[PDB]
């Protein structure tokens, strides 16, 4: 018995309040789970830096992590033999981890700690979820290669601070002693141990053995078997690998700790030979518009690793993915700039660009739930997409969801897929709406005409979907219908107008001439029509903008166009029009009548003659 | 969800296609079949409204640019004399030291005070005796 | 310069156009004037290169134009003893008038070709002048030292084209043939040519004779007759020249052919020998606000001109003012330099200025009408006056006329001392309001609170009066004042602002923090600034539109940059920023401060990027 009353959790900003949502995992060994992950990370360092130097393996070659487990003092020993940590990865990066001043970019400049939130991304998960279970951290690392007496203590309980002291360890790589709380003997029993580090050890190459210690009358016999299969995820079959030991894989290579949404093991060869492993993120990247990486494909060479993070696999339209690559074809000796230069790696990243294709399209189709979530992350990434590559606009325009008028919410669930499923008998245009404003979306008249003849429409209300829109005129061969005017088609169909009828026209004339006096020649015409709207003044146009873009209509007097003086229309019965006509008094009359013209002019321009007329008379009307 | 038709429509005013942006990023995508440009427009229809209501505001001047009439010249007469060259010697801001603007204003005061107290004093004679 | 490439047509009424026609001028004989024009300053060049190198007279000690005709090959032939015109001369000068590309300044950098409109001025008038009376024109030239194989020959018939060739002119000088048209005899007949000669060279000082030959039977005598005085305007006693001679003088050293509003002819003899002339014109020059000059005076000494366009003798202040000044004192060997930097040289500019003084003052009593005609073209520059020497601001402030409430015109014609007499009982202080434009700020109905008064109000829509004012803080003691506004918003020091300090920034912090979140990026900043005012907010600007014009301030995004998003400061304690505070409902919260800031924006821009949304608020709010 529980009984689960009530709930309630509501936060959003800041990288570090929205780890502590899943830091307890409800699990607590997220903790054992997260260290080895960066004992995978130094054992990669270390076999990147052994090409460099072999001096590190210090003559042992077993490139192993090992968790022995103690009652007494309740403590658990987890000691790979990676790089481990020098005296700079310790200080300069624990140290911002504990109080220093990262904050979110930097306390001070907003630059130089810059590259720790890919840092914290990583250990920074591993760090408070062991102090959710340890009641002492004491890390006593070394680095491999690397002077004995070099080697690094550190301590802390869980507070903002770090006990940093030089020491001596032979022995290279880190060795970290997390004193548990009492309580805490899970992880100090060995059939728990066992399914803990195989639950994440399997996805990790590096051979993680347990203590089998068997504690026997003068048979006290300390062994170490490897719990993990022992094998890299990218290399290894299939078959074998299960759907999490792929969501758990990521979080290593990533920097991360998220559940990703879908992912792509692939194995290519050929000329180019290489084994790919992408994933789709669940969260948008802090660095996502950052210069500064977040996103990335951790480069392997020949199961050797070289650089992680490496964005240079993958185009800046892709941005969204995160993974690894081994290519057993590049160079060992390959570097940024290599990566950046030489024509293989361009191949090789349009060899990727394919994956990312098949791993968007099959979870678009597979789970648009996930593909949603995606989408609201990484939209405005995958938003260059059809803008670059108009050619296989359709195709992108499969992955490319908007908001519609189907909802009064901003959610782009609906897609131009769910649209065909949508569209009417005889429609071979999908109706459009834009604006670089969600509120200017919603200030379109056109949506009721929609409303009553029952057809659907797109509410365009993104900055960089006009972008797309130079391109994006046509979608699997039907055309889209924009509401760019709207036109004389209706000249003599204007009787279904209300009751804006001839009594209200009689009435009209001695108005339409006080004003087509008052106004002048700064107006072609003011002509009084039925137009009904919430709009009590709208114009009417000749030809491009009335005339201004022509050869002919800037030849009629060359300084703005005399015709593009627009036909200023009223609505007889809108309550703006009639308030202004119970007003007969000269300087309100004119106050009311010009604001109407300039609001006008100011829908078919944006720009005004005189833009203080109007915002005199707008204002004043609201305040006085 | 779906409002009957499909179309939670809202407010109206006017339209304009979005557009700022054209020439940006590099070029790397997937592959050639260059062909989804065929565009198409259209509009013949008009609903009515419902919107008439009278609330109340709150008057106040507006500031800005400014320059008007009024009606009204005279003139005089006295100094004259010029030479500059326009370089950078009184090139500098400074401009007004205190003035006026003293047209109208509305000044709303409030005070109140009743109190009050009573004490007379009382006329006390003596008494007089005569005699033969 | 190497032009080409440059193809498009917008040109009409800029200087070519306008001299087309009135060079017709319904005269015919304004070709006679110019071919001598052209005749006098080449004989005058060639005095300039005289003191540069005498045998560069070609053993020519008379330098004279003699004009010369044929009756029956109908063709006339002005040919002077002048300069002549250099190769390069006539090619980048008569064939820039025919067939180049010079554009207005140079089609490329818009620099090199920029002393093409100098030439086009006086020749381009006379160019076409020419062909009026001429069917064909062609030029034979030789210039001074170069050898008579050196001569050069040019060719037209009025075309868009021309005919340059190297031929033999033993001769030095100009040789114009012009080949009248069939009926156009009239400007054959020797009284009729001598007529005309004697009504322009009369004020031109060289010495014009005329073919007088007795072709008789067997009899070839050749005889010339000068119609001409043979002396300049200026060195010619002031009563004898009249009136025309001043006013057809004028259009001669202004490359022009308007009259001029007035005159002033002084000779300065003694001490520091100089002769004055100066003009003021009718229509303000093209090269106003250009880079290259007309402004200035021609400098001539000794009778021997040095160059034209001298703006040494004038400042920008004067800029306007034509004329030339003739000097017997300063050396023929006077530099550009030696006419800025020299002593004798700025007493000449001193006295001329002053003499400038006594012409304007004068003026405005003898001719307010020619005096309101010329500041309404020149007064914009002559308006650096004060702002420039404050030793005589007070006797500047007596040549200045600005705009005021005396009328709705834009003529700027009330003077200071005119606003001293127009004081009212205790009006000590000189209202003043400057403006971007007339019109602009002519809407606002605020001014009628002036109106009821009784204070008349200083309008200025110039644009560099808002730096001149800056020292115009006082005139004949009563100090200038600002009712741009003034309350509160320092009243002791800073929050004495009705009350809205400490408590209401309590409820003000998480409002700014709601605003920058609901616009995300649509804004660099908002801001609470307690500036009491009548105007519920504003946008504030580092430099020129925000940052839309300048390096840094495009070299931030490169599109509309983020910069040029304005900052958005709105006053607490205004009513309607009192009921968008009272506003919990999300929509209308958002809808109160985003009407604010459209309306703040489109008083800086004049423009709104989406119009439709704003004007559906003020069409939403007024209609209810």
């Amino acid at each position: 018995m529980k009984g689960q009353e009530t709930r309630g959790f509501q936060s959003e900003v800041k990288q570090l309040l929205h780890l502590m949502i899943h830091s307890l995992y409800s699990n607590k060994e997220i903790f054992l789970r997260e260290l080895i992950s960066n004992a995978s990370d130094a054992a990669d360092k270390l076999r990147f830096r052994a090409l460099s130097n072999p001096d590190l393996y210090e003559g042992d070659g077993e490139l192993r992590v090992r968790v022995s487990f103690d009652k007494d003092k309740r403590t658990l020993t987890i000691s790979d033999n990676g790089v481990g940590m020098t005296r700079d990865e310790v200080i300069d990066h624990l140290g911002t981890i504990a109080k220093s001043g990262t904050k979110s970019f930097l306390e001070s400049l907003g630059s130089d700690q810059a590259k720790d939130s890919q840092l914290i991304g990583q250990f920074g998960v591993g760090f408070y979820s062991a102090f959710i279970v340890a009641d002492k951290v004491t890390v006593r690392t070394r680095a491999a290669g690397e002077k004995p007496e070099n080697g690094v203590f550190w301590e802390s309980a869980g507070e903002g601070e770090y006990t940093v002291a030089d020491i001596t360890k032979e022995d290279r790589g880190t060795e970290i002693t997390l004193h548990l709380r009492e309580g805490e003997d899970e992880f100090l029993d060995d059939w728990r141990v066992r399914s803990i580090i195989s639950k994440y050890s399997d996805h990790i190459a590096l051979p993680v053995e347990i203590e089998k210690r068997e504690e026997k009358d003068g048979e006290t016999v300390i062994s170490w078997e490897k719990i993990n299969k022992a094998q890299a995820l990218w290399t290894r079959n299939k078959s074998e690998i299960t759907d999490e030991e792929y969501k758990e894989f990521y979080k290593h290579i990533a920097h991360d700790f998220n559940d990703p949404l879908t992912w792509s093991h692939n194995r290519v060869e050929g000329k180019q030979e290489y084994t790919s492993l992408l994933y789709i993120p669940s969260q948008a990247p802090w660095d996502m518009w950052n210069r500064d990486h977040k996103h990335g494909l951790k480069l392997y060479v020949q199961r050797v690793f070289i650089m992680d993070d490496a964005e240079q696999f993958m185009p800046n339209y892709l941005r969204f993915v995160r993974g690894l690559i081994d290519s057993s074809d590049l160079p060992l000796n390959v570097s940024r700039e290599i990566l950046q230069d030489s024509t293989v790696t361009r191949n090789l990243r349009n060899a990727l660009t394919k994956r990312v294709l098949q791993m968007l399209e099959k979870l678009a189709k597979d789970d648009a739930e996930k593909y949603q979530t995606f989408w609201q992350q990484f939209g405005l990434v995958l938003k260059e997409g059809p803008a670059e590559d108009f050619a296989n606009q359709e195709a992108i325009a499969k992955l490319l969801r908007f908001a519609s008028t189907h909802t009064d919410s901003s959610a782009q669930t609906v897609s131009l897929e769910d649209y065909v499923s949508r569209m009417k008998e005889g429609q071979e245009k999908i109706y459009y709406i834009t604006a670089d404003s969600y509120a200017a979306a919603k200030s379109s008249p056109h949506l009721e005409l929609l409303r009553k003849k029952g057809i659907e429409v797109l509410l365009l209300s993104d900055r960089i979907d006009e972008w797309m829109m130079n391109y994006l005129t046509e979608f699997d061969g039907k055309p889209f219908q924009s509401v760019s005017k709207v036109d004389e088609s209706l000249e003599k169909l204007a009787d279904e107008v209300d009751e804006s009828a001839k009594e209200a026209e009689k009435a009209l004339t001695p108005f339409i001439d006080r004003v087509k006096a008052l106004l002048g020649e700064r107006v072609k015409d003011v002509r009084l029509t039925h137009r009904l709207t919430d709009t009590p003044a709208i114009v009417s146009t000749d030809a491009d903008e009335m005339s201004t873009q022509m050869a002919k209509l800037f030849a009629a007097a060359g300084q703005k166009v005399p015709e593009v003086k627009y036909i200023f229309e009223l609505n007889p019965d809108h309550v703006l029009v009639k308030r202004a006509a119970d007003t007969e008094d000269e300087a309100k009359f004119s106050e009311w009548v010009e604001l109407l013209l300039d609001q006008a002019l100011l829908a078919e321009r944006g720009t005004l003659e005189d833009p203080n007329l109007f915002i005199r008379r707008m204002n004043q009307l609201l305040v006085s | 969800m779906a409002t009957s038709t499909l179309i939670k429509a809202i407010d109206g005013d006017t339209v304009k296609l979005m557009y700022k942006g054209q020439p940006m990023t590099f070029r790397l995508l997937l592959v050639d079949t260059p062909e989804t440009k065929h565009p198409k427009k259209g509009v013949e229809k008009y609903g009515p409204e419902a919107s008439a209501f009278t609330k109340k505001m709150v008057e106040n001047a507006k500031k800005i640019e400014v320059e008007f009439d009024k009606g009204q010249r005279t003139d005089k007469y006295g100094r004259g004399l010029a030479y500059i060259y326009a370089d950078g010697k009184m090139v500098n801001e400074a401009l007004v030291r205190q003035g006026l603007a003293k047209v109208a204003y509305v000044y709303k005061p409030n005070n109140t005070h009743e109190q009050h107290l009573r004490k007379s004093e009382a006329q006390a004679k003596k008494e007089k005796l005569n005699i033969w």
